[PDB]
RNA sequence: AGGACCGAACCGACUAAUGUUGAAAAAUUAGCGGAUGACUUGUGGCUGGGGGUGAAAGGCCAAUCAAACCGGGAGAUAGCU
RNA sequence: ACACAGGUGGUCAGGUAGAGAAUACCAAGGCGCUUGAGAGAACUCGGGUGAAGGAACUAGGCAAAAUGGUGCCGUAACUUC
RNA sequence: AAUUCCUUGUCGGGUAAGUUCCGACCUGCACGAAUGGCGUAAUGAUGGCCAGGCUGUCUCCACCCGAGACUCAGUGAAAU
RNA sequence: CGAUGUCGGCUCAUCACAUCCUGGGGCUGAAGUAGGUCCCAAGGGUAUGGCUGUUCGCCAUUUAAAGUGGUACGCGAGCUGGGUUUAGAACGUCGUGAGACAGUUCGGUCCCUAUCUGCCGUGGGCGCUGGAGAACUGAGGGGGGCUGCUCCUAGUACGAGAGGACCGGAGUGGACGCAUCACUGGUGUUCGGGUUGUCAUGCCAAUGGCACUGCCCGGUAGCUAAAUGCGGAAGAGAUAAGUGCUGAAAGCAUCUAAGCACGAAACUUGCCCCGAGAUGAGUUCUCCCUGACCCUUUAAGGGUCCUGAAGGAACGUUGAAGACGACGACGUUGAUAGGCCGGGUGUGUAAGCGCAGCGAUGCGUUGAGCUAACCGGUACUAAUGAACCGUGAGGCUUAACCU
């Protein structure tokens, strides 16, 4: 349940630490943006020599939630925390090589096969 | 709204309906027949009849719980000495309600609430 | 087609093969016992009333228990009466199990909803409250405002205030229907249904499909 | 209801093992990704038990990669396989939603010796 | 919040048309004691349903 | 030592809510400032209306002040309602 | 103006904890505040708790929430030291 | 600028975005030297801005506890 | 002018169409995609933030789109009071001055218990022509109507390529709405436990009172949303703009004059709800009452005695029904409520005793004890035998049937 004004962890090696969402894409007077959902987002800071920088404006998906998600058995996964991986504008792919931390099976599709091949376990 | 809750809030604090439940139920085994009004006494069944189901096993704990209930040593001997062998066979209902009118001061439905075994 | 009159058992699940937890409501549906047929010729349409249940004998009305006896069947809790489809007809005394539904896929469930009382706009049409603090002299939950100046010296109507909130017939549409337990009288239908524990349920089969 | 329990008690499963609160648990649960189920693993500790009959559940927390992961199994599901006791713990609560802040060493439980 | 017009010796009748008292219907009597008293209530003199449950 | 510090009595009155035919013709509740000093308080006294007093707001002078109150000139005058 | 949640100077100063005349619970002593009884709608008042987020509210972080003690370590710019 | 109309002046900082803020420029409509000029540590229930913490302020309200409101009995107003 | 509260915001809205999106078309200097322009169309929908008192505007990022206006520039007996526009003070400027400035700057009391209309709900009365209990029809009224993206069709048509469809089908979402509490959660001052200070129960132990429920930790039912089910339709009819067919007037031509066809989220239906006070008061089914007499002003007349039906009401036990009424269940031939038994759930191994330890304490008895609203049972208590209201065959006139 992720919305404008909530920061959030990066789970990646683009270079952020701690970035907050600004808008939540897809759809007029959207609430929340649970995993697998993009967010528009900013940067509140950053490593000193990263390939991203304090103030940049940038695209990110959701892939852990402290509200957690449900499955079809009704059993839920939350998280400690809420965590980002940062992706491109336009080409909306991850800028990182390395992802931290694990992700669930909500966010397997073409579109994030990468992050599901990085990441060291997906629940 | 009050969907399937129970207890009377009887326009009294928590505390207040606690302490006065504890001197009606001792006031009612001092007496055997009290004249209360009658929303007091049927939440007083739910006091009362709880401590005589618990006096019918005499033992140290429970003269323990019934002295944490009602703090009356007198009532808690008077509950495992007498009442409870009186009602050792009778499955519940010690009590028995009767509308006796109308209070003078408010126009308060009253009732005389009393143990089946006093006559 | 034709519905049956049920009662709201309560919610369960139902555990797949798969994984999947199926939330259900259970309709238990007892036999259906037709009352009277009605007919073009004597009440103008085509329809049939239906009873379900038992009642007390000391407590069933001379009129009701006649209306009954003309039928020949067992006093049931009320009457319910079905409008009839063309090339579809039943006898008097005619029973009907919750067979009927055995290759229905989707049906409407209507109910008679939970008691609200008297209930404020915000929670009857969702109004928002007001500011709780910035200077909100006693109007935190008020309606606000409710009209125009002069020019329609008037509250239009149907204008959203508050009052009674439920306790009124409502009908969820195209409900699946998860299992026809015919033996004990069920109906399992997923999703959750209109109505308290205990209360009557119509359930016809879907119209829209 | 006696309708609901007979539901209930035909879809229950009769060999969920006795477990308690603060027992490390390892839960083995079916994944499907693709077309192929395979059995994966979790484990952590027993924070919460919920016993409703067939609604009955459990929360497993864990350390996973440096992040706490919280999973609220539903006991009688099929998709989960197994569940054993690994390491049973000595608490004094029914739910340990204290351990959420403690970590490391502070986050110890001791034995459940019998 | 004031009225504008004075309300009508009218109006005030028909607006206390509903207030007026419903008499009690019957009084039951108690079948030893043969006295009246209200319905489900005891007596004056302390019986209810014959028998005398409590002196004064 | 201190027109020093924190903070009750005590003095005051910054903010909010209530109340506004009030409990009260200015208050209550929760917070707030000073609190050995240019402090505060009791009793008694003195200054009188174009006058007093005023760390000065035209503030206060008996719930009344850009000139108190009471009685009188006086039935002022009113091309106004 | 009231049997008015206001105002009114002096004196006495028990116990336990506590720096304390604060505060909590009590003693001596004195009260339960001159309409009650029910019910347990909206709404208002005064409070309690709250998923995820955490000022995005708003004129404005108003109000709430939060901090809060003793001892020790340690403590910047600037400075009239 | 407590003074600047034009003006949200321009540039820089801060913010994703800043008519406010801070630092500069000077083109000072219409600063300016005891109706004082410029600085200034400390202080301020002072004015403006920012950050951390915090949170029902809000997203978006939910439940609960009490005093009224509602019903009964008694007394019994008011403005208009 | 013996008072019509004047900016902006909030909360509720509602109408227009000169339509922002979505829908239907015509022309294009329209290859396709994407556009330009005009016509029809108002069913639904129609951003969040930074600055600023602002409306506006600029900017950031969204979205199918971020419509234009009316409504006392809608809405202060609904809120606010930042701005404007009181009294205090200051700057610049003007004036000798008091003072002044749509110049700026800091601060600065927003009342009303609703009589009527209106509206949202909910009842009482009477009526509908004997009374009563039910089930209906449906005159009419209201609700609802949003849309993205992906995939297939198909890298097809088109196109030199770049690119890239119509039509049609399937899936998954956002916003909104209705319902529900099985799940995930919240609350749960009526459940359990821990603990601080103090007082008390003669004392120990164990408990209870107060301290915001003393502070905390969990948590039943219930209510809930953030939770999870469902919905918007399809279809039909008549159409708008528009497209046509045949076809003259006007030997041709021509969509129109006669005649016929198609045609949109608009209209009427279809979906949901109320609904016979629909006084035009409807329909069906069932139940109840089949006595004697007096009267004068002889009539839809008045009275006496006998009779008191079906049913209802009242009372009581009450409810996931409820402000009060109302509604629903039950009243001994009884599970309506409370209690009780058993179970479940929650909390988390009671007290007492024994052992170990100098002791705080730990261990065994012991997953103990307690356990609200839950589940299944159970007449133990309370729901009284009655009494009350309601009557006694139900107008006239024709018509038709049967005697
Ligand atoms: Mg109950
Ligand atoms: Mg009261
Ligand atoms: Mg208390
Ligand atoms: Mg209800
Ligand atoms: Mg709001
Ligand atoms: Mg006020
Ligand atoms: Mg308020
Ligand atoms: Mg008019
Ligand atoms: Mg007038
Ligand atoms: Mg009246
Ligand atoms: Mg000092
Ligand atoms: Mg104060
Ligand atoms: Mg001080
Ligand atoms: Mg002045
Ligand atoms: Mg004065
Ligand atoms: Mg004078
Ligand atoms: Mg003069
Ligand atoms: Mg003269
Ligand atoms: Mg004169
Ligand atoms: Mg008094
Ligand atoms: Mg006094
Ligand atoms: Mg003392
Ligand atoms: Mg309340
Ligand atoms: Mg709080
Ligand atoms: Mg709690
Ligand atoms: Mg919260
Ligand atoms: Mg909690
Ligand atoms: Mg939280
Ligand atoms: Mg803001
Ligand atoms: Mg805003
Ligand atoms: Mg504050
Ligand atoms: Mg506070
Ligand atoms: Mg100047
Ligand atoms: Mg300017
Ligand atoms: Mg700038
Ligand atoms: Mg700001
Ligand atoms: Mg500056
Ligand atoms: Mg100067
Ligand atoms: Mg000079
Ligand atoms: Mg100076
Ligand atoms: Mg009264
Ligand atoms: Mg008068
Ligand atoms: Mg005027
Ligand atoms: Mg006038
Ligand atoms: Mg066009
Ligand atoms: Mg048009
Ligand atoms: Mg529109
Ligand atoms: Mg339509
Ligand atoms: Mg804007
Ligand atoms: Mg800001
Ligand atoms: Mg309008
Ligand atoms: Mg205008
Ligand atoms: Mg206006
Ligand atoms: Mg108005
Ligand atoms: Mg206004
Ligand atoms: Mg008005
Ligand atoms: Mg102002
Ligand atoms: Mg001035
Ligand atoms: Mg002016
Ligand atoms: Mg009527
Ligand atoms: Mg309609
Ligand atoms: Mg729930
Ligand atoms: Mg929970
Ligand atoms: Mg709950
Ligand atoms: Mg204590
Ligand atoms: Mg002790
Ligand atoms: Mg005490
Ligand atoms: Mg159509
Ligand atoms: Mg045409
Ligand atoms: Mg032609
Ligand atoms: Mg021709
Ligand atoms: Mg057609
Ligand atoms: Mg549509
Ligand atoms: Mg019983
Ligand atoms: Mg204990
Ligand atoms: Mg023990
Ligand atoms: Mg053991
Ligand atoms: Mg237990
Ligand atoms: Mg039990
Ligand atoms: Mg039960």
């Amino acid at each position: 349940m992720i919305q404008e004004q909530t920061m959030l962890n990066v789970a990646d090696n683009s270079g952020a630490r701690r970035v907050m969402c600004i808008k939540v894409l897809g759809g007029s007077h959207r609430r929340y943006a649970g995993v697998g959902d993009i967010i528009k987002i900013t940067i509140k800071e950053a490593i000193p020599r990263g390939k991203v920088k304090k103030g940049d404006v940038l695209k990110a998906v959701v892939v852990r939630t402290k509200k957690g998600v449900r499955r079809p058995d009704g059993s839920v996964i939350r998280f400690d925390g809420n965590a980002c991986v940062l992706l491109n504008n336009n080409s909306e792919q991850p800028i990182g090589t390395r992802i931290f931390g694990p992700v669930t099976r909500e966010l397997r599709s073409e579109k994030f096969m990468k992050i599901i091949s990085l990441a060291p376990e997906v629940l | 709204m009050r969907h399937r809750k129970s207890g009377r809030q009887l326009n009294r604090n928590s505390s207040h309906r606690q302490a006065m439940f504890r001197n009606m139920a001792g006031s009612l085994v001092r007496h055997e027949i009290i004249k209360t009004t009658l929303p007091k006494a049927k939440e007083l069944r739910r006091v009362v009849e709880p401590l005589i189901t618990l006096a019918k096993t005499d033992s140290v704990a429970n003269r323990r719980l019934a002295f944490a209930r009602t703090r009356d040593n007198e009532i808690v001997a008077k509950l495992f000495n007498e009442l409870g062998p009186r009602f050792a066979s009778r499955a519940g209902g010690y009590t028995r309600i009767l509308k006796c009118g109308f209070r003078a001061g408010d126009n308060a439905p009253m009732a005389y609430i009393e143990l089946v075994d006093r006559s | 087609m034709i519905g049956l009159v049920g009662k709201k058992v309560g919610m369960t699940r139902i555990f797949t093969e798969d994984g999947v937890s199926i939330p259900v409501t259970v309709i238990e549906v007892e036999a259906n016992r037709v009352t009277q047929v009605k007919d073009l010729a004597n009440d103008g349409y085509r329809a049939i009333q239906v009873t379900t249940g038992a009642k007390k004998a000391n407590r069933v009305t001379k009129p009701e228990a006649g209306h009954f006896a003309k039928a020949g069947v067992e006093a049931g809790r009320g009457l319910w009466e079905f409008r009839l489809a063309e090339g579809e007809e039943f006898t008097v005394g005619q029973s009907i199990s919750v067979e009927l539904f055995a290759d229905v896929k989707k049906v409407d469930v209507t109910g008679t909803s939970k008691g609200k009382g008297f209930a404020g706009t915000v929670k009857r049409w969702n109004f928002r409250t007001q500011d709780a603090t910035h200077g909100n002299s006693l109007s935190h939950r008020v309606p606000g405002s409710i009209g125009q100046n002069q020019t329609p010296g008037k509250v239009f109507k149907g204008k959203k205030m508050a009052g009674q909130m439920g306790n009124e017939r409502v009908t969820v549409q195209s409900l699946d229907v998860v299992r026809v337990d015919a033996e004990r009288n069920l109906l399992l239908v997923k999703g959750a249904v209109p109505g308290a524990t205990g209360s009557d349920l119509i359930v016809k089969p879907a119209v829209k499909a | 209801s006696n309708i609901i329990k007979q539901l209930e008690q035909e879809q229950m499963k009769q060999d969920v093992p006795s477990f308690r609160p603060g027992d490390t648990v390892e839960v083995k649960v079916w994944v499907v990704e693709g077309s192929k189920k395979r059995l994966q693993a979790f484990e952590g500790v027993v924070i919460a038990i919920r016993n409703r009959g067939l609604h009955s559940a459990f929360t497993v927390r864990k350390i996973s990669n440096g992040e706490g992961v919280e999973r609220v199994f539903q006991t009688h599901s099929p998709v989960v396989d197994s569940i054993s006791v690994k390491r049973r713990g000595a608490v004094r609560k029914a739910k340990l939603y204290y351990l959420r802040e403690r970590t490391g060493k502070a986050a110890r439980i001791k034995e459940r010796l019998n | 919040a004031v009225q504008q017009n004075k309300p009508t010796r009218s109006k005030r009748g028909m607006r206390r048309s509903h207030d007026a008292l419903t008499a009690v219907t019957s009084l039951s009597v108690d079948k030893t004691s043969g006295e009246k008293h209200l319905r489900h209530h005891i007596t004056a003199d302390g019986y209810y349903r014959g028998r005398k449950v409590i002196a004064k």
